């Protein structure tokens, strides 16, 4: 009626809200640990299926309180349909999605990562977004990517869903242990970093290493997350200098900045298959003891019939 | 009760292991799968009952007796702004935990295992086996129960936020210039003749002996703002 116009038009200052930040990752990648520690509690509780964490963002500069929705998704594929709860076209334009590659298990990164690339893709089309809005969001994200300043290419955003994307990899401290315990070559670290940079480029994603044990880049994670979902001020440069922790702003990455990383490794060419370069982790648990089945009466008896007949 | 039944079964299985019968671990595994299916069906029934209780339409009934603690919320008026003492997001988070609760009570059960004497698996028992965390994949009805469960919450929160939304609309009564209304509707049917009618209807959700609107296990209390 008339009220809902007259009262509504009397709008005051505010800060945008109702953002649905999403998390998909391989199960057991400590994703809950990361999201909780980022939220402020050391760690909430785990479970199955979707979980909700209302991330509290306060802007001291404007002195306001807002809440975003961390919607952390279980890794089991059988729990993929409930993703239809996660994102709606009403929520879609403002949803930011991240993966959690537990670097303690590099062997499963791209697979799990590519699993993301499938699932979300399916879910983003199974919802039948009209092409006009999908295209306009896609081009808006493209422009936002191109105007980075602390690009164009053949595979730049060659397959992206038009919403801001990160690739946060947790348990960074573990890279030390698997370095010594697995004789994991530094060239391996450079190769996986390059391959991840290529992936995040073809998805226009910003990659951030982190380690809750080392509470590393956690502040940086919060900073970037708010800067992307809201538009707060950002000032941290492209921390790529040391391999221990690297931060790639979404737009910083360049195919030549990947070529320079290509140069320092000369063991096996990057073009080869991912799992070929990396060493598989062999299975430990032994196969259970074989069944000690007993020959039943019938065929035992015919065998004995034969044995007597031979006599 | 589930715990006592399972640990009694575990004691009996250990007693079986006291003697010498071949193929014991594989029999234990088959028993575990049977337990898995049975408890998965029970879990589906319990989740269905939880959905019914949450949605409001609700001695060993398969669902059980769901009970969700009332999630209280308040419309705070401090700083001349309509606050939610728990922010609307709380109205979902707590529910999820409650829903989570109603799963661990049936999901955190110890798994019957032959390792009591079969120490041949000399390895720390993995969490996804030691605690029997595969029940959800043993859905007799498929994941539909989950699809239902969240749906209820998705409904319950969503529309009740809408309710909160209505309350928030009153914000204008402290920060709004009546000159704007006057100019917008100067010389209406006579002067307004319309919004002076819809305002009377807008006196709903308000001016009633009800003090806190209950809705399922979520109660939004307009106590501080009522006057």
């Amino acid at each position: 009626s008339s009220i809902l116009s007259e009262v509504s038009t009397r709008a005051r200052s505010k800060l945008p809200s109702g953002k649905n930040i999403l998390v998909f990752g391989e199960d057991g990648s400590g994703k809950t640990t990361l999201m909780t520690k980022l939220q402020g509690a050391e760690h909430g509780k785990k479970g199955r299926g979707l979980e909700y964490l209302y991330l509290s963002v306060h802007d001291e500069d404007r002195d306001d309180h807002t809440r975003c929705n961390v919607w952390i998704l279980d890794g089991d594929l059988y729990h993929k349909g409930l993703l239809k709860f996660a994102v709606s076209a009403e929520s879609l334009p403002e949803t930011l999605v991240i993966f959690v590659a537990d670097m303690s298990r590099p062997w499963t990164v791209m697979e799990s990562l590519q699993k993301w690339a499938s699932v979300l893709r399916e879910h983003i089309d199974k919802m039948k977004i009209p092409p006009e809005k999908m295209r306009e969001l896609e081009r808006k994200f493209v422009k936002d990517f191109q105007d980075y300043m602390e690009p164009l290419g053949d595979n730049v955003l060659t397959h992206n869903l038009g919403i801001p994307v990160l690739v946060v990899c947790t348990k960074c401290d573990a890279v030390s242990v698997l370095e010594k315990e697995h004789d994991y070559r530094d060239e391996h670290l450079d190769f996986i970093q390059s391959h991840l940079r290529r992936f995040c480029l073809q998805y226009g994603a910003a990659l951030i290493y982190t380690s809750v044990k080392e509470e590393k880049n956690l502040d940086l994670l919060y900073k970037y997350i708010v800067h992307k979902t809201y538009g707060f001020h950002f000032t941290t440069p492209a921390l790529v200098v040391e391999k221990d922790a690297v931060f790639i702003p979404a737009g910083w990455d360049n195919e030549k900045k990947i070529a320079i990383l290509h140069e320092n490794f000369t063991t096996v060419k990057p073009e080869d298959a991912y799992e070929d370069f990396i060493v598989k982790p062999p299975v430990r648990k032994l196969v259970h003891d074989k069944e000690l089945a007993a020959e039943d009466e019938q065929v035992f008896l015919m065998k004995q019939q034969s044995l007597l007949a031979k006599q | 009760t589930f715990s006592e039944i399972l640990n009694r079964v575990q004691k009996a299985v250990d007693d079986l292991n006291l003697h010498s019968y071949s193929n014991l671990p594989i029999w234990v595994n088959k028993l575990d799968m049977e337990i898995e299916r049975i408890l998965g069906v029970r879990l589906q029934a319990g989740l269905r009952a939880w959905t019914q209780v949450l949605l409001g339409q609700a001695s060993h009934k398969p669902g059980g007796e769901p009970k969700i603690k009332n999630v209280v919320h308040e419309l705070r008026i401090t700083n001349q702004v309509i606050y939610l003492n728990p922010p609307i997001e709380e109205c979902r988070y707590k529910l999820y935990q409650e829903m989570f609760a109603w799963k661990m009570v049936v999901l955190s059960l110890p798994r019957i295992q032959s390792q009591r004497y079969q120490v041949g698996v000399h390895y720390e028992l993995t969490e996804e086996e030691k605690f029997y965390r595969n029940a959800l994949t043993r859905m007799p009805d498929g994941p539909v129960a989950l699809e239902e469960s969240y749906s209820a919450v998705m409904g319950i929160v969503s529309e009740v936020e809408q309710y909160v939304k209505v309350w928030l609309q009153y914000q204008c009564l402290w920060d709004m210039q009546a000159e704007n209304i006057y100019n917008r509707l100067g010389e209406d049917l006579n002067k307004w003749q319309a919004l002076l009618v819809q305002i009377r209807k807008a006196r709903g959700t308000f001016d009633n002996a009800e003090t806190k609107k209950e809705f399922g296990p979520v109660v939004i209390d307009y106590g501080k703002v009522q006057s």
